[PDB]
């Protein structure tokens, strides 16, 4: 059986954007196994050893004038540049959420909103007028991996016939809050 | 003076000793090689270099390490000498098609009862 | 913070596996295939609007491999500690018999980036239409991976997402079935 | 073993004629060479074939024929002077311009 | 100076110029080929081996002619670092004909990318361009000043001596080892050509620049 | 519109 030890090396170049691209922070990091050894934080301006293993790299790389130069300008040439490149299908991506409520065994009700993007969403549980809050329990936002999200907002319930339970959600895909009524 | 200058000429090392062989070439050649020849056989290269700072493995690098600190010098290093390394080593120069070898060096690694 | 774009690369020994990919708020924009050496867009559409010179990934991964060597040695051959994955299985949307749905297998918080995933239907392996994702990055430097299984909801079918990883003590099977 | 020499040790009485057999394997754009090594010394360029006249005009009355046909680079001399008692190596140039020598034939002139 | 790629796209530095032992030995290469152990593979395997050979010649071809340009190691090492990655695939798909073909197309791309990066750094160093050309000039001058000159190869440093002899006073010949190395290479070319071997014309970018007009 | 990437750099020595 294969039980040979493993050695992994990861490299990450992170572009963090705040309010459009008004503020941009670039974090370049080197990771050996599961330990970050060295990095370049544009907020710092030079490489910094995160670990003793990484000291040689910080010294070597910071000795390269042309390199620090390119890195210190990467927030523009790399970060802002790539942001613009895909903004139209990423930042401006919007897919309307599919909402459908139904009961479950455990009473217990579940709203279920799926296939939406971005992930910023609000789910409100309504009982014909009011808004329950004590029995509400959420599974939290769930990233499906295919550029869509889904979350399940449940509701503790002691219904009587004629009641009108309704689930409402607001998401950047629609201007007016979606709503789905339940009868029981 | 010789075009290709090896050194030392003879070397007797105790098994485990660190042995360094030197080679100088005034032919202004870029390539340099190191071969070892066991009595009654052909030359088999250990390491070669295509310029200062460069060094690549040959057909039989195991046990040896080469260094090319300058355009004229290419030394062969034996970190921990072993009896099997007992042999005659030749250095060679090159820039024009053919290789210009040196006198050669006799190395004997003793010990090991 | 509002958005994060991450260029994530890794090289793993002795499997000699490497990966090059771009991440946007946790979702993959694309990655370039190791072997085919071509840019693969997560969503077909993306390629209609952007482009990437795959050859660039090759140069990078090549240096990444050289660095894994340098690093492994500098570390004195200190191997990586296995961290088992967390597996969860759930559908793309609420199920309804006779209604085409998708089964999603979430592999999360694990390392190294090597795992074997097989889908089981009533104990029998299913490959028809299955799909998968490449190793996605995490802030803690661990990985995430998705596996999908299109299917037809039924009351008789009982699925399993079988996951293997050196971090586990044995293959992990995550059950799932209508109701 | 790009190049090969079947003759380990070939002795020939002085004045006679000698022929060292050498067949290669690169069979593409062969850069064939012949080297002679006298005792206590290092191999010396004996003669070389680039790409032109299949009959190599060596030195000291030496000559070698490059027959892409029989894919060989045999070495032969008219009169075997006793001043030729040494080992002979045929070889090919490599990618890094390194020579790959054949087994080597030792000649003892009587 | 005539470039291998006329309008070079910018080149990247990965700072890999100090790496050594990046060139795979024949044993190493043979271990890779021996993985392609199937009749169906044999055909393409032959194609593969040819590419590797061409690849190696292409790499050293650059070092032999451009060792004067600083970035030359960087370009050379990047070639073998990339090749090391292609072999990872080869080792996993030793009998996958289509994938082996793809790996072949990738080696070309790697070579083409090296020619590109080469043409780029040369186009960033006018000085080098001039000195290289001056060497092709001084070597052409040698094509005549050697007509019936006696040149004994099998003896030490005949070449550098003939270079120190004909131009031993030139500022460049005196201060630049790489300039000298090109000149000496030229004396071996002048002779080998004059001895019935026009093959030299297309053996390198230097030989091609000297034996033309 | 082409995505741009940062070059991987060789570690010390």
């Amino acid at each position: 059986g294969d039980t040979r030890p493993r050695f992994l090396w990861q490299l990450k170049f992170e572009c963090h954007f705040f309010n459009g691209t008004e503020r941009v922070r670039l974090l370049e990091r080197c990771i050996y196994n599961q330990e970050e050894s060295v990095r370049f934080d544009s907020d710092v301006g030079e490489y910094r050893a995160v670990t003793e293993l990484g000291r040689p790299d910080a010294e070597y790389w910071n000795s390269q004038k042309d390199l620090l130069e390119q890195r210190r300008a990467a927030v523009d040439t790399y970060c802002r540049h790539n942001y613009g490149v895909g903004e139209s299908f990423t930042v401006q991506r919007r897919v309307e959420p599919k909402v459908t409520v139904y009961p479950s065994k455990t009473n217990l009700l579940v709203c279920s909103v799926s296939g939406f993007y971005p992930g910023s969403i609000e789910v409100r549980w309504f009982r014909n007028g009011q808004e329950e809050k004590a029995g509400v329990v959420s599974t939290g936002l769930i990233q499906n991996g295919d550029w869509t999200f889904q979350t399940l907002v449940m509701l503790e319930t002691v219904p009587r016939s004629g009641e009108v339970y309704t689930c409402q959600v607001e998401h950047p895909s629609v201007t007016s809050p979606l709503t789905v009524e339940w009868r029981a | 003076e010789a075009a290709v200058t090896q050194s030392p000429r003879n070397k007797v090392a105790v098994t485990g000793e660190k042995v360094t062989l030197s080679c100088n070439q005034t032919n202004n050649h870029n390539n340099m090689y190191w071969y070892r020849q066991d009595t009654g056989h052909e030359l088999r290269l250990i390491h070669y270099s295509y310029g200062a700072g460069s060094t690549e493995k040959g057909d039989i690098p195991d046990g040896y390490k080469a260094s090319r600190p300058s355009q004229e010098n290419f030394s062969l290093i034996l970190e921990s000498a072993t009896p099997s390394q007992t042999s005659v080593y030749f250095c060679a120069s090159g820039g024009g098609g053919t290789l210009y070898f040196g006198a050669g060096t006799r190395l004997s690694v003793l010990s090991s009862a | 913070e509002e958005h994060v774009i991450i260029q994530a690369e890794f090289y793993l020994n002795p499997d000699q596996s490497g990966e090059f990919m771009f991440d946007f708020d946790g979702d993959e924009i694309f990655h370039v295939d190791m072997a085919k050496k071509e840019t693969v867009w997560r969503l077909e559409e993306f390629g209609r609007f952007a482009s990437f010179e795959a050859q660039g990934a090759l140069a990078n991964i090549a240096v990444d491999k050289a660095n894994l060597e340098i690093m492994t040695k500098r570390s004195n051959y200190t191997p990586i500690t296995n961290v088992p994955p967390e597996v969860t299985v759930l559908t793309n949307s609420p199920v309804e018999l006779r209604e085409p749905n998708v089964l999603i297998c979430f592999i999360d918080k694990f390392t190294p980036p090597v795992v074997n995933v097989t889908w089981l239907r009533n104990g029998k392996p299913v490959t028809t239409g299955v799909s998968e994702t490449v190793f996605l990055p995490r802030e803690d430097h661990l990985f995430r991976k998705f596996h999908y299984l299109p299917f037809l909801p039924s009351t008789e079918d009982v699925y399993d997402c079988r996951v293997e990883h050196w971090g586990l003590d044995e293959p992990l099977l995550k059950h799932w079935e209508f109701d | 073993q790009s190049v090969t020499q079947p003759d380990a040790r070939v002795t020939v009485s002085e004045g006679a004629s000698l022929q060292l057999r050498c067949k290669y394997s690169y069979s593409a754009t062969p850069y064939l060479f012949w080297y002679v090594q006298y005792p206590r010394q290092g191999p010396q360029l004996l003669l070389k074939y680039y790409s032109g006249d299949p009959v190599v005009q060596g030195v000291n009355g030496f000559e070698a024929e490059f027959s892409k046909s029989n894919s060989s680079f045999h070495l032969r001399k008219a009169s075997v002077h006793r001043s030729d008692s040494a080992v002979y190596f045929c070889a090919v140039s490599g990618f890094a311009s390194a020579l790959t020598f054949g087994s080597g034939t030792k000649v003892i002139v009587l | 100076m005539k470039l291998r790629v006329e309008n070079p796209k910018k080149a990247q530095k990965h700072f890999v110029q100090n790496l050594n032992n990046v060139v795979f030995t024949n044993k190493e290469l043979e271990d890779i080929y021996n993985l392609s152990n199937k009749e169906e593979t044999k055909e393409v395997l032959k194609l593969f081996k040819l590419k590797v050979n061409q690849f190696y010649r292409h790499a050293f071809g650059i070092v032999n002619d451009y060792n004067g340009l600083l970035e030359y190691k960087e370009i050379f090492n990047m070639m073998f670092l990339k090749l090391s990655v292609v072999f990872d695939t080869q080792r996993k798909e030793a009998n996958n004909v289509e994938q082996i073909k793809r790996n072949i197309a990738i080696l070309d791309e790697i070579m083409a990318k090296a020619d590109n990066d080469l043409s780029y750094f040369i186009s960033q160093n006018k000085n080098f361009q001039e000195l290289w050309d001056k060497a092709v000039k001084l070597t052409k001058e040698m094509k005549i000043k050697l007509k019936g000159q006696k040149l004994d190869l099998r003896d030490g440093e005949v070449a550098i001596n003939k270079v120190r002899e004909l131009f031993g006073s030139d500022k460049n010949v005196k201060e630049l080892w790489w300039f000298r190395s090109l000149l000496v290479k030229g004396v071996y070319l002048i002779k080998r050509y004059y001895e019935g071997d026009i093959e030299l014309k297309t053996t390198s970018d230097f030989a091609k620049a000297v034996f033309e007009d | 519109p082409k995505y741009v990437k940062q070059n991987t750099l060789k570690l010390a020595t």
